[PDB]
RNA sequence: CGGGCCCAUACCCGGCCGUCGCUGGCAGUCGGCAGAGCGAGAAAGAGAGUGGCGCGGACGCUACGCCGCGACGAGUAGGAG
RNA sequence: GGCCACGGCGUCCCCCGCGAGCGCACGGGGUCGGCGGCGAUGUCGGCUACCCACCCGACCCGUCUUGAAACACGGACCAAGG
RNA sequence: CCCCGCCCCGGCAGCAGCAGCUCGCCGAAUCCCGGGGCCGAGGGAGCGAGACCCGUGCCGCCGCGCUCUCCCCCCUGGGGGG
């Protein structure tokens, strides 16, 4: 029967049966934010203290 | 109690009025039973706004509920008891309708042998 | 084997921190490499009898609906995840809105299994009862209750609270409700004009907009 | 006996399983390389820019191969050569996207269709929503969407193609089989363009819609998505 | 023991210059003029309460005279502070320019 | 000249009706005399041999029948079913 | 310091073919193993059919004609024949 | 206030800036969270033993966690972790 069309755009799961690398692309992606965002407000605060 | 159908899925009709002829409503001579308007400059088969529709295939029904009644089953005339056991193994589907020609000690009959054997009739009491 | 928690923390949802070589690592999958009724004799009174736990039905109907596709996502109501709106803490001071005590300001407590709000409302104030309430028709004003030093009886559920089947309030009903209502009395005395304003009653009136007002 | 053909079914399971693991490796590491591939494309081209800044000359880039063609206008009052030259671009339809691959007469083509399209440079983005939010497949004629790889495979592998991934690629970056990857993709039916047209009867140029955008066709697949 | 429903009137139907769609109806609520303040009606459940010739069950009491359609605040329309609400049963033409009551507790606050 | 907003039977998603195409699928309901399959990127065997207790298993197929995939739907004079 | 579709022995030539279990789910189209009320002489249901009101739309059919609502012709109404 | 040359483009903040608006184009150089509305089409997809078996109704692809190795930590045999 027809299969019901889903977007991987929105549906991870799906995204990974079509392209399993979007996975540890969409990691790397998540830990290097989370990473500039600690180094951008560690900068900000060093700053603001140095003042 | 009444008899239940196997399923009572929620049937949903595409209209509800019925399509009457054009223009039947200023002649007596004119039936509202519909005929195509063939005219060539009849603003109805030109399909103008605001004026009465026609029957396209598009208002056709669900398959899974055509026919069904408003009680889920789909009706079937009987004349005489031995159409009874056609229905015996159309149970839950399928109800039984007597013919207005049948005579009252007939449809007395019939209706006994129906509920003996648990088919619904849709006018069980109707002359006595 | 005793289980372990999971190794692999979540980053987000479906998502895990580690990759599938380090979780390998984590495991210590290299050191871990392995490789390659129906009937009952029942004795009678000659000889015995060989008993069927199943029997065949006696009676098949005359027709009989086919299965069902079957899916994966769908669950019956008593797992599923249960929210709660920021603007709802224990102590925070809420506005039914629904049913007989509607208008009335009440007293948040806890949420139950069920996700239904746990009120309790003083009886001497506004004759609101231990009762529960839906998330969604109440609204969260921005006055809190220093309610973390009080203690809620474990027994109190939604088996309790449900409907049984004229109703009587039962000395059970009573005495948690006496012992709930006197223990947290004195913390809402202890700010000023705070029971007169759980005594009246919200209305709107000419003038007010509620999109307008901070509640 | 079964026995035995027991054991033989069970081993003949256990080969299409490693078989199929293999495959996905295969088609994890692919798309790992296009990813780097990607990031090297992306990134020469701005250093030969500062490397020419510097020497105080400058670099003209390759000017693209690639091009998105939607249709505008409707289907009322057309000319009939207007008409052949959009039903050989495979826009039937209005709003009817289709990747198009740029040579002279490919442009001279498009200098036809001029008033009835608006095209424009896709973006690699661009490509990869359009092709997993309305990626559909032509199959034994048929409008299938994609919802696994294996339907690429069994249409495309003969060239090579095994999954999304590599049929982007080939899209992105036009290659040996671009022809049949195109043939292989439906034309795509956009929607309305959310937010507003600027004027569908005139040229980009008079701040209308037609013409050749060069990089805002980005921005319209953005809002016709 | 007082109000607890916001005040809107029912404006219209959603309609062109020339064309009537009926399944959705235009609200004005007072005190609300900007599509950006609208936001705190979206979802919100409204009833129009009328009376009729003779009596009806009402939950928790004796049959009275009164009778509700019930509806529901969609979206938002224009910039002026007009919302879309559909009904379960399309709002009866007499009641353009009468009062619709907008409830409060279908709340997120 | 700029943001926002309103709506056609146009476009997108979804349901239902019919037509067209795949000149698609189903005789495999082969059950204790039995062993459940033909959907999956890449031709062709669930091939045969020769030497080194408890008695059980839904519906179906008026084959002019039933079922599944996609696309399509204006219409006078006129034609056909 | 951080990351990974890295994970055994055996030699020969190059440079340098079947592990067992469990369980969770963004995974080939919705379920609840969730609830609340109201019902005997006045109430419940009846998308259709009878009357009325309101909003929007809406010129009288057939016919010749490039062009018909036409200040173009045929037509009071009904039944039977055609 | 505007200009020249020297001082490391004099140095220090930061950086298409939350001094939420002085001026752009973007996202393989992109991810997370939340709210409103509409919809629920289909109905025997099998799983495991197997001539030693006649169970079962969570099944396929896809993404995972735990045990068949052994230690240690925290909060109360249970859960959370290294
Ligand atoms: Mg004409
Ligand atoms: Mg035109
Ligand atoms: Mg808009
Ligand atoms: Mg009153
Ligand atoms: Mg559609
Ligand atoms: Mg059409
Ligand atoms: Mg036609
Ligand atoms: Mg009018
Ligand atoms: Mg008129
Ligand atoms: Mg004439
Ligand atoms: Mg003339
Ligand atoms: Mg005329
Ligand atoms: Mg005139
Ligand atoms: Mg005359
Ligand atoms: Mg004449
Ligand atoms: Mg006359
Ligand atoms: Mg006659």
């Amino acid at each position: 029967r027809r299969v019901l069309k889903k977007n991987p755009l929105k549906n991870l799961r799906i995204m990974l049966k079509l392209n399993p690398y979007a996975k540890t692309m969409r990691r790397n992606t998540i830990l290097r934010q989370a990473r500039n965002h600690k180094l951008r407000v560690e900068r900000a605060a060093a700053a603001l203290a140095a003042k | 109690a009444a008899l239940r159908p196997l399923v009572k899925p929620k049937i949903v009709k595409k209209r509800t009025k019925k399509f009457i002829r054009h223009q039947s409503d200023r002649y007596v001579k004119i039936k509202r039973n519909w005929r195509k308007p063939r005219g060539i400059d009849n603003r109805v088969r030109r399909r103008f706004k605001g004026q009465i529709l026609m029957p396209n295939i598009g208002y056709g029904s669900n398959k899974k509920t055509k026919h069904m009644l408003p009680s889920g089953f789909r009706k079937f005339l009987v004349h005489n008891v031995k159409e009874l056991e056609v229905l015996l193994m159309c149970n839950k589907s399928y109800c039984a309708e007597i013919a207005h020609n049948v005579s009252s000690k007939n449809r007395k009959a019939i209706v006994e042998r129906a509920a003996q054997l648990a088919i619904r009739v849709t006018n069980p009491n109707a002359r006595l | 084997g005793k289980p372990h928690c999971s190794r692999n923390p979540v980053l987000v949802r479906g998502i895990g921190r580690y990759s599938r070589s380090a979780m390998y690592s984590r495991k210590a999958l290299y050191k871990r490499k392995y490789a390659a009724l129906a009937t009952v004799t029942k004795p009678v009174g000659g000889g015995t009898r060989v008993v069927k736990l199943r029997k065949m039905p006696r009676y098949y109907p005359t027709e009989d609906v086919p299965r069902k596709l079957l899916s994966h996502g769908k669950k019956p109501f008593s797992q599923h995840v249960r929210k709660l709106r920021a603007s709802i803490t224990p102590g925070t001071i809420l506005i039914i809105l629904t049913g007989r005590h509607r208008g009335k300001r009440v007293v948040f407590l806890k949420q139950l299994s069920s996700g239904l709000l746990l009120v309790t409302g003083p009886l001497s104030l506004n004759r609101v009862p231990l009762r529960r309430t839906h998330q969604k028709f109440v609204i969260a004003t921005s006055t809190k209750i220093d309610i973390s030093g009080v203690k809620i009886p474990k027994h109190l559920t939604d088996a309790y609270f449900k409907k049984k089947k004229k109703y009587e309030i039962t000395e059970q009903r009573k005495v948690d409700q006496k012992a709930v209502d006197s223990q947290i009395l004195p913390k809402i005395k202890a700010v000023p004009q705070l029971q007169g304003y759980l005594r009246s009653v919200f209305a709107l009136t000419n003038g007010v907009y509620p999109h307008k007002l901070v509640f | 006996n079964f026995a035995e053909l027991k054991i033989k079914r069970l081993r003949k399971k256990f080969a299409q399983k490693m078989l199929r693991k293999a495959r996905r490796k295969l088609i994890y590491e692919k798309a790992k390389h296009y990813h780097k591939e990607y990031r090297q494309m992306y990134r020469t081209e701005i250093r030969m820019a500062r490397m020419a800044r510097k020497a105080g000359n400058f670099y003209v880039p390759a000017e693209p191969k690639l091009a998105f063609v939607i249709r505008i206008r409707g289907i009322n009052g057309v000319s009939p050569k207007v008409r052949k030259v959009l039903q050989l671009l495979r826009l039937r339809q209005i709003f009817n996207g289709t990747f198009v691959k740029l040579n002279k007469a490919s442009i001279n083509m498009l200098r036809i269709v001029e008033p009835y399209i608006a095209w424009g440079y896709p973006n690699l983005k661009s490509v990869n929503e359009l092709i997993y939010k309305r990626g559909y497949g032509k199959i034994n004629k048929k409008r299938i969407a994609l919802t696994d790889n294996t339907l690429i495979a069994r249409s495309l592998g003969k060239y090579n193609i095994i999954c999304m991934e590599d049929l982007i690629h080939e899209i992105y970056t036009v290659g040996k089989h671009f022809k049949e990857a195109n043939n292989f993709l439906w034309p795509f039916k956009l929607s309305s363009p959310r937010g507003g047209m600027k004027k569908k009867t005139t040229h980009f140029v008079e701040g209308g819609d037609a013409g050749n955008r060069e990089d805002q066709i980005n921005r319209l697949i953005r809002r016709m998505n | 023991s007082g109000r607890l429903w916001c005040k809107a009137i029912f404006a219209g139907y959603k309609r062109g210059l020339r064309n009537q769609r009926e399944h959705t109806a235009l609200l004005k609520i007072e005190g609300v003029y900007a599509r950006d303040e609208t936001e705190f009606y979206l979802g919100k459940r409204c009833a129009y309460v009328y009376k009729a010739k003779n009596n009806t069950v009402t939950p928790g009491g004796k049959p009275n005279k009164t009778r509700v359609i019930w509806g529901k605040v969609t979206r938002a329309h224009g910039n002026s502070g007009m919302v879309r609400a559909k009904f379960r049963s399309n709002l009866p033409a007499k009641a353009i320019g009468h009062r619709i009551r907008v409830m409060l507790y279908p709340s997120r606050i």
